[PDB]
RNA sequence: GGGCCUGACUGCGAGGCCUGCAAGCCGAGCAGGGGCGAAAGCCGGGCCUAGUGAACCGGUGGUCCCGUGUGGAAGGGCCAU
RNA sequence: UGGUGUUGGCUCUUGGUCGCGCCUGCGUAGGAUAGGUGGGAGCCUGUGAACCCCCGCCUCCGGGUGGGGGGGAGGCGCCGG
RNA sequence: GGGGGGAACCUGGGGAACUGAAACAUCUCAGUACCCAGAGGAGAGGAAAGAGAAAUCGACUCCCUGAGUAGCGGCGAGCGA
């Protein structure tokens, strides 16, 4: 799992916080920390393909933004698309962003 | 299931919620009968049925009254109610809307129960269908 | 303390606020205990009952 | 042993004992409202010396002191446990 | 390993619960299959009775209810054991 | 047009341990050391969806102060607007 093509959503950084105890808010004496650890959180990316032009396009995309690559699709009605190869073509759907 | 009770079939949208100055205009067109007619105000609570304290206990009536200043009584079932007269077939309208005004609002003024004490009111004539009306 | 010999509080049985704190044996005591007290609140003496702790 | 009873008090506390600290101990007397006694008086648990646990975190009952622009509310402080 | 995203079509059996209707409720005195309280001396019929034909049925085996085909003037309660 | 280099400085992506807590795990060391990418003579930031109580101020950076204050904190060691 890698990045969005669309969003440019990354993996992050993220911390898993063990705890212990009863919250003061439930009456008990506190939370105690019994742990921290980094771990990533990974993009919810999947695999998008998309007939463009005769061509078959696919994109790596989060789930986020799978829509995103269908609104992509429709601006690409008034473009001179055809002949082209499957790698320009998709360059020039991103660059509709 | 008679001649006359669905003949006030098509004079009761039993889908329609009413307010009080405008169900008693409705209860004369649902009251039409060889004798005079009790149309009969009921309504559901919201106390519990086995706690010994939330029980209904007292009397009304007034402004105007009976029909035959005319004290009516309501009390609860063991699965909570009320079923109280009357406000018959004229007893005119503005009159009626008059004395099914301070009859409503008569039962609220015995209340920390648990459970909104406004539910379901249902104003029917002795020979009628049921009105859902405001309370 | 122990189990059988218990910490309770005397509620002011006036104004209801608790104004002493002792102890009692509920085997010897089982039923609440019943004291007349100086209640700092209302400035005299007043029946005191034992409440939970 | 028996009557009445709840001082197994509330608000303080001169003065000391002990002592590295922190504690621990004894305490007359003043006011509040009481108990017993005709009264002098005594009564701030128990003949005495063991029967215990500093802070931190938090629970419950008061208080109504703070309340993040203002009124509240959340939260906390104080008294008690 | 549950929920959820990626993740859609159809069908069947289903269920929570919300409303509504039609119904089901038989310890014992008893007309006799009494849910809870209540209003109410009239109600139900040319919106077709009383007995029949197929009964959707349930039923503590006595009974409770509904439709139409026969079907043309009673039934059901007051009263009061 | 890019590529590679540059002592230190800069921003971004990642990111320790000894150590301190007179043991240790939350905490500390510290977003430090370090790796990586990028920039330039600087880099970052920068014209309020801001402060925060002044009915007020008015982009951002940098120094002095506010201040070891407000607070944070196994409410510990310490951290610290
Ligand atoms: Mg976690
Ligand atoms: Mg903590
Ligand atoms: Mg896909
Ligand atoms: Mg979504
Ligand atoms: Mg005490
Ligand atoms: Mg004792
Ligand atoms: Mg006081
Ligand atoms: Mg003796
Ligand atoms: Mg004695
Ligand atoms: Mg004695
Ligand atoms: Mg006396
Ligand atoms: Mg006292
Ligand atoms: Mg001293
Ligand atoms: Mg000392
Ligand atoms: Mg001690
Ligand atoms: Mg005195
Ligand atoms: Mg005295
Ligand atoms: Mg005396
Ligand atoms: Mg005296
Ligand atoms: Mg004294
Ligand atoms: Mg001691
Ligand atoms: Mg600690
Ligand atoms: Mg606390
Ligand atoms: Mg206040
Ligand atoms: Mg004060
Ligand atoms: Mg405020
Ligand atoms: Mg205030
Ligand atoms: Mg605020
Ligand atoms: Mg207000
Ligand atoms: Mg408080
Ligand atoms: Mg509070
Ligand atoms: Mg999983
Ligand atoms: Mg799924
Ligand atoms: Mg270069
Ligand atoms: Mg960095
Ligand atoms: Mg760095
Ligand atoms: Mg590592
Ligand atoms: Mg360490
Ligand atoms: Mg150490
Ligand atoms: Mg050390
Ligand atoms: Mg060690
Ligand atoms: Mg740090
Ligand atoms: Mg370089
Ligand atoms: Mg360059
Ligand atoms: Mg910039
Ligand atoms: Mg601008
Ligand atoms: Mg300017
Ligand atoms: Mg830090
Ligand atoms: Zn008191």
């Amino acid at each position: 799992s890698k990045v969005c093509e669309i969003s440019g959503k990354r993996p992050i950084v993220a911390n898993s916080i063990q705890r212990r105890g009863k919250a003061k808010r439930e009456g008990g004496v506190g939370k105690k920390t019994t742990g921290i650890s980094k771990r990533r959180q990974y993009p919810n990316l999947q695999k998008v393909r998309v007939r463009v032009a005769g061509q078959e396009i696919t994109f790596r995309v989060a789930a986020s933004h799978i829509p995103k690559v269908y609104e992509l699709v429709e601006r690409a009605k008034g473009l001179k698309l055809e002949g082209l190869s499957p790698k320009e073509i998709k360059k020039e759907l991103l660059k509709l962003l | 299931h008679g001649k006359r009770y669905r003949a006030l079939l098509e004079k009761v949208d039993p889908n329609k919620v009413y307010t009080i100055d405008e169900a008693a205009r409705l209860v004369k067109e649902l009251a039409t009968a060889k004798f005079d007619e009790t149309v009969e105000v009921h309504a559901k609570l919201g106390i519990d049925p086995r706690r010994s304290d939330q029980n209904v206990r007292g009397t009304v009536s007034l402004p105007h009254g009976l029909g035959k200043a005319g004290r009516i009584e309501f009390r609860n079932d063991k699965t909570g109610a009320i079923h109280a007269p009357v406000g018959k077939a004229s007893f005119p309208p503005e009159k009626l809307a008059d004395n099914i005004r301070a009859f409503i609002r008569a039962l609220e003024a015995h209340k920390g129960a648990k459970g909104t004490f406004l539910r379901s009111v249902y104003v029917t004539t002795t020979m009628g269908p049921s009105v859902r009306i405001n309370p | 303390a122990s189990e059988v010999r218990i910490k309770l509080l005397l509620e002011c049985t006036e104004c209801k606020r608790r104004n002493y704190a002792t102890e009692k044996n509920k085997r010897n005591t089982p039923n609440k205990l019943e004291l007349r007290k100086y209640c700092p609140w209302c400035r005299k003496h007043t029946v005191h009952r034992e409440v939970k702790i």
